[PDB]
């Protein structure tokens, strides 16, 4: 596992090129997150 | 250690977790080729993950965050899709989970887009796609996403090509 910048704490990757993307964030310690939902589901084909 | 709780689809905190995933739905560069083709999903459950060991762990680094970021712990709620859902919910990311070929180095990833996770529920770039039928864009068998609390404290901003 990396680190984040110096400083920092996470990164925010933001996409400057499709302007309908909306942003990934990376964080380089497991206990900065905690996976409070768990869906489960299926993708519908388009009618 | 770890607890599930059904949500009723009654219940508001369902109906909030569901609007999420439909509203964050987008149209993919791929074409659908890891995700699969939709625009919308048939949520099937919605279950509350509880395990105080993990939470207290969340909620310690939390404050230590905030305490370096002039009292801001950033927090936010993103997704993320894996094949190691259920090693996730029992005994959270480590750094087994870190994604080596990441645009920003070896972390753990999460997505605005719930689309954007579903194309890592099976595997990097969909894998081979579902388990039964190797279809990345199968209609039919269950997928798995979690809805995860993730602390970003100081964010560093890196533009991305995408
Ligand atoms: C160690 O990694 C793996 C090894 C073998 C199989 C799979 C994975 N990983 C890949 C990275 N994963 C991921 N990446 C992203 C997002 C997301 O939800 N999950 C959303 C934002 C963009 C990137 C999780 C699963
Ligand atoms: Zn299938």
């Amino acid at each position: 596992m990396a680190h984040s910048p110096p400083g920092h704490h996470s990164v925010t990757g933001r996409p400057s090129v499709n302007g309908l993307a909306l942003a990934e964030y990376v964080i380089y310690r497991g206990e900065q997150a905690y996976p409070e939902y768990l869906i489960t589901y299926q993708i519908m084909r388009p009618e | 250690g770890t607890i599930l709780i059904d949500l009723s689809p009654d219940d508001k905190e369902f109906q909030s977790v569901e609007e999420e995933m439909q509203s964050t739905v987008r149209e993919h560069r791929d074409g659908g080729h890891a995700g699969g083709i939709f625009n919308r999903y048939n949520i099937l459950k919605i279950q509350k993950v509880c395990n105080k060991k993990l939470w207290e762990r969340y909620t310690h680094r939390r404050k230590e965050v905030s305490e370096e970021n002039h009292n801001h712990a950033n927090e936010r709620m993103l997704f993320h899709g894996s094949p190691f859902v259920n090693a996730i919910i029992h005994k959270g990311f480590d750094e087994r989970h870190a994604y080596i070929g990441g645009m920003f180095g070896a972390g753990i990833y999460f997505a605005e887009n719930s689309s954007k996770s579903n194309q890592y529920v099976y595997g990097i770039g969909g894998g081979t796609g579902c388990p039964v039928h190797k279809d990345r864009s199968c209609y039919i068998c269950h997928r798995q996403l979690l809805f995860c609390r993730v602390t970003l404290g100081k964010s560093f901003l890196q533009f991305s090509a995408m």
